[PDB]
């Protein structure tokens, strides 16, 4: 099998900057008929891979001109001449000169921007839910950068563990920010005991951890 | 349209495609978008050239009737390599038959020891040196010096 | 132009079989290989196999040589991938590609699990009490993926954040969709999340509004 060796693994760069990614083939990808069947893709979470460049350097119809492919033999480069917000994705190369087809390990590109603190929001459980006997509390961190933030869950000023889960969005096509939800799950039983529910959010863009809370009622 | 192709390639549907490397056999023809598909030779089998063969070849057996034995078993790119038994040598580099090593007779001695691929050179024992036995190992001994003889006998002081 | 439609995916149990279809158009069917490629959640593409409908060849990745079989019906310009003895690491989006063509279709998701089809509960996430307010829905206890969420039937898109699903100890999935909006518009304007879980065929429109 032809091994494709892609690098870097991860990068972060400012809007407008040149971004360079490498693929290497363990052997030549040149067919005897002259064509070199190496291709570049962009893949966004949850979507199919979008073709950027085919056969080394031919930019695909509709693809912006900031994407361009170069190289030959076993040595190829994908260049983004001027990174844009919408360009957040995993990029990866492909060889189809030989079966099996093989692929680079991908490069996760992320836009770097100025620091942005989250807006916080807490969401008491629905009464509809309470009928089922389960009680999901939700915290929402909105439009923050960078991706590193901590959610601390508190029940009567007493801190939690093992129970809550987290999710994070793709970087935003316009903002270049992230959003976080934090579902602290419980049972009706355990819920209606305690009184104060609170969300301590720690993030570099807040000078001092911010808290949002309700009381059941 | 194309006539010939380069080394390690063959013409098919008016286009050059890759031959299968040594160690592999052809399994599927190339297309205009995909290069020739090949498969490594199985155990006991081999192919020692760039090729378009659909079957590999069987390793040769080293013929015991010629005093021959397996030295290196065959790989997928290489045939069995044979050799001779202990005390015999191959007639050629290619080791097609085995011959017992020459013994250097009385009055001669080994200028060169027998290998597994070539044979004993002998020399006549010069002035000052002797040998009295036939041996494929033994060389010409010097005469007992007379600070207290032939090409065969030791001088008596 | 040349177009290849993948078809057949869904939820099947370990040890089950499943035949996917690749229906092809816009090219001379018998003169070109169709390849199958797959992508497990979170992982890269992996080449599965190819077949050419002049009945003149089939190639399989070593990994799948026992269990999978390619197949062709010329009368319907279609190619078939038959998968057997299915295992949980065969859970993937299965795509389909003609040699020479370097773009991908939507594929067809195959899930392999002991677990069973269940639709979600759609609880609300009511906006608390001029600036910005946040509201959303919670889409709890469903399986398998995927689920879609739209707000106001696609009308509302700015400020929306549909989070990725999350697997709970339960072995069931749970995702929130939220939106930020003017607090002014609370009660003046109406908010409906459209949840849609085609596996279980549950459609839920849910209105969300301040709690009283």
């Amino acid at each position: 099998d032809i091994q494709m060796t892609q690098s870097p693994s991860s990068l972060s760069a400012s809007v407008g900057d040149r971004v360079t990614i490498t693929c290497r083939s363990s052997q030549s990808l040149v067919h005897s008929n002259g064509n070199t069947f190496l291709h570049w893709y962009q893949q966004k979470p949850g979507k199919a891979p979008k073709l950027l460049i085919y056969t080394v350097s031919n930019r695909f119809s509709g693809v912006p001109s900031r994407f361009s492919g170069s190289g030959s033999g076993t040595d190829f480069t994908l260049t983004i001449s001027s990174l844009q917000p919408e360009d957040f994705a995993t990029y990866f190369c492909s060889q189809t000169t030989h079966v099996p087809w093989t692929f680079g390990q991908g490069t996760k590109v992320e836009i770097k921007r100025t620091v942005a603190a989250p807006s916080v929001f807490i969401f008491p459980p629905s009464d509809e839910q309470l009928k089922s006997g389960t009680a999901s509390v939700v915290c929402l961190l909105n439009n923050f950068y960078p991706r590193e933030a901590k959610v601390q869950w508190k029940v009567d000023n007493a801190l939690q563990s093992g129970n809550s889960q987290e999710s994070v969005t793709e970087q935003d096509s316009k903002d270049s920010t992230y959003s976080l939800s934090s579902t602290l799950t419980l049972s009706k039983a355990d819920y209606e005991k305690h009184k104060v529910y609170a969300c301590e959010v720690t993030h570099q863009g807040l000078s001092s951890p911010v808290t949002k809370s309700f009381n059941r009622g | 349209p194309p006539t010939a192709c380069r080394e390690k390639q063959y013409l098919i549907n008016s286009q050059c495609c890759s031959l299968c490397q040594p160690g592999q056999k052809l399994v599927s023809d190339c297309t205009e978008f995909t290069e020739t598909e090949c498969l490594p030779c199985g155990e006991s089998e081999f192919l020692d050239t760039w090729n378009r063969e659909t079957h590999c070849h069987q390793h040769k057996y080293c013929d015991p009737n010629l005093g021959l034995r397996v030295q290196q078993k065959g790989t997928s790119e290489t045939d069995t390599i044979c050799t001779c038994e202990e005390g015999w040598h191959c007639t050629s580099e290619a080791c097609e038959s085995c011959v017992l090593h020459r013994s250097c007779s009385p009055g001669f001695g080994v200028k060169q020891i027998a290998t597994g691929v070539s044979d004993t050179i002998c020399e006549p024992c010069p002035v000052g040196f002797f040998s009295n036995v036939s041996s494929a190992f033994e060389k010409c001994h010097p005469w007992t010096s007379c600070e207290t003889g032939t090409n065969k006998t030791d001088v008596v002081c | 132009e040349v177009q290849l439609v993948e078809s057949g995916g869904g939820l099947v149990q370990p040890g089950g079989s499943l035949r996917l279809s690749c229906a092809a158009s816009g090219y001379s069917f018998t003169g070109y290989y169709i390849h199958w490629v797959r992508q497990a959640p979170g992982k890269g593409l992996e080449w599965v196999a190819r077949v050419i409908p002049n009945a003149g060849g089939t190639s399989y990745n070593q990994k799948f040589k026992g269990r999978f079989t390619l197949s062709v019906d010329n009368s319907k310009n279609t190619a078939y991938l038959q998968m057997n003895s299915l295992r949980a690491e065969d859970t993937a989006v299965y795509y389909c590609a003609r040699e020479g063509i370097y773009w991908w279709g939507q594929g067809t998701l195959v899930t392999v699990s002991s677990a069973s089809t269940k639709g979600p509960s759609v609880f609300p996430l009511a906006p608390s009490s001029g600036g910005t307010a946040a509201l959303g829905c919670l889409v709890k206890d469903y399986f398998p993926e995927p689920v879609t969420v739209s707000w106001n039937s696609g009308a509302l898109t700015s400020g929306v954040h549909t989070f990725p699903a999350v697997l709970q100890s339960s072995g069931l999935y749970s995702l929130s969709s939220v939106v930020t909006v003017p607090s002014s518009s609370l009660g003046t304007q109406t908010y409906i999340c459209n949840v849609n879980h085609k596996p279980s065929n549950t459609k839920v429109d849910k209105k969300v509004e301040p709690k009283s």
